[PDB]
């Protein structure tokens, strides 16, 4: 039928096949060379599939430091005139000089004259940046877009500038001294650095690959069951007027018959 | 199993479950499936039911794991419901092999650690030494660039 | 295979890019004032480019 004759049709993409193969030959060459289309497309389907879906895997920027030294899609930089890279640069250290080779060359937005410049600069583009690891938890506490990454690469420290031979310094050593000591310093951090609510950061869906990901096939199902059933009794009461009677009572009937055998 | 994520594991198999349920439904509401066994001699007009509640499950179970069974519709109506059951079939399981295969490419490469010159470039995991233990003195006095640059 | 390894490959995006590979040859106009920057170039990568 022209409809059986689709039925095999479809039927075939899908490796599955009905019962009703070519029992002539003039007929089988259509099925030698139907068949040879689907098993290209779903052999390339697979395949091709798997590339999309290892190319994925084979890169993950989450770890930094030396991660981040690596790639290139992401830019780097620092602040104008900032201390850092007057440690970043003459590293000497294995990646880092690598890393300040990177913002070296495109020293054009690497440098940004002020913190707030490179925060509004992530918060336009892919920019990682590199500075102090104090500030970043304020915009990372209070605006929940932003995140630090990484950890501790340095061990400077926030003093007060002094002349030479000034008797403040031995002076004002102490005075910090026992000020930190009485975590004074540390509750007066506190109330300035006291942060806001933030995600848990935890995110990790137990996979590879979940409902996410492919979930949209399980909807693809949804519409085919459903429709079907509204044809399958559009053609019973096609069936029901196939015999010109459109009561319902002898088909109610053979409904019972359907159920009991 | 572990490619998918537990989650698939069961919304499928319940979604095989059903859809073994509602290819029963509609096997009862398929006017042309009634089929009078052996036609060859059409003495009485007896027709016995096809695809029951054991079979419609039978085949969606059976077409998900990839053989196929010999229940294919032989109405128009019910046919629909396997064509469409047969492409969830075929994308799943082709989905499982790439996964498999992804992860099998990842462990195969990435080539762990076997000499000192990969913990040159590395610095996610530390070097060590004892200081004045005379072999620190050998990585500071040193003049060989790899070893010049892991003393930094 | 064939697919996979043909997607991983990657362009030479950059100056530094094309520093690492060492087939694809550089090229300037001999003293167009072009690779005279790259004689008393500073950076590494502009540097190891002059070598």
């Amino acid at each position: 039928t022209l409809l059986n004759s689709f039925w095999f049709g479809v039927g075939a993409l899908m490796q599955q096949g009905s019962e009703l193969m070519p029992k002539a030959l003039s007929t089988r060459i259509v099925g030698g060379i139907w068949w040879f289309f689907t098993l290209i497309i779903i052999s390339s389907y697979t395949a091709n599939l798997a590339a999309f879906l290892t190319v994925e895997r084979m890169e993950s920027p989450i770890d930094s430091a030396d991660d981040l030294a690596k790639q290139t899609k992401i830019e780097y930089g620092a602040v104008e005139d900032g201390a850092t890279m007057t440690f970043f640069k003459k590293s000497k250290i294995s990646t880092y000089d690598k890393m300040w080779a990177f913002m070296s060359s495109r020293r054009q937005s690497v440098l940004v004259k002020s913190n707030e410049e490179g925060i509004q600069r992530v918060l336009t583009s892919d920019y990682a940046f590199l500075m102090e690891s104090t500030t970043i938890e304020f915009v990372t506490q209070r605006n929940c877009n932003l995140t630090q990454i990484g950890g501790l690469i340095d061990s400077k420290g926030y003093g007060v500038g002094t002349p030479m031979g000034s008797p403040y310094r031995d002076k004002i050593t102490i005075a910090i001294l026992q000020l930190q000591e009485e975590g004074k310093l540390h509750m007066m951090k506190e109330k300035w650095w006291r942060g806001n609510g933030c995600p848990e950061e935890e995110s990790k869906e137990a996979s590879a690959l979940g409902v996410q990901n492919i979930g949209g096939i399980f909807i693809v199902l949804a519409a085919g069951l459903v429709l079907s059933v509204f044809v399958a009794v559009g053609e019973f009461l096609y069936k029901s007027k196939k015999n010109a009677q459109l009561e319902k009572r002898s088909f109610c009937s053979a409904m019972v018959e359907e159920l009991r055998m | 199993l572990n490619p998918l994520s537990p989650d698939i594991w069961m919304y499928v198999l319940l979604a095989c479950l059903g859809v073994s349920c509602v290819l029963f439904v509609i096997a009862r509401f398929s006017p042309y499936e009634w089929y009078n066994p052996h036609p060859c001699n059409p003495d009485s007009d007896v027709v016995e039911n096809n695809f029951t509640l054991l079979n419609s499950f039978w085949f969606g179970v059976g077409a998900l794991m990839q053989q196929g069974s010999e229940l294919m519709p032989k109405a128009l109506s019910t046919r629909i419901v396997g064509g469409i059951w047969w492409f969830f079939t075929l994308i799943i399981i082709s989905s499982y092999t790439a996964n498999l295969a992804a992860f099998l490419t990842v462990e195969r490469m990435e080539s762990p650690i076997d000499s000192a010159d990969d913990l040159a470039k590395q610095t996610k995991i530390e070097y060590g030494a004892v200081e004045d233990g005379a072999t620190m003195t050998f990585f500071k006095k040193s003049k060989i660039s790899t070893y010049d640059k892991m003393w930094a």
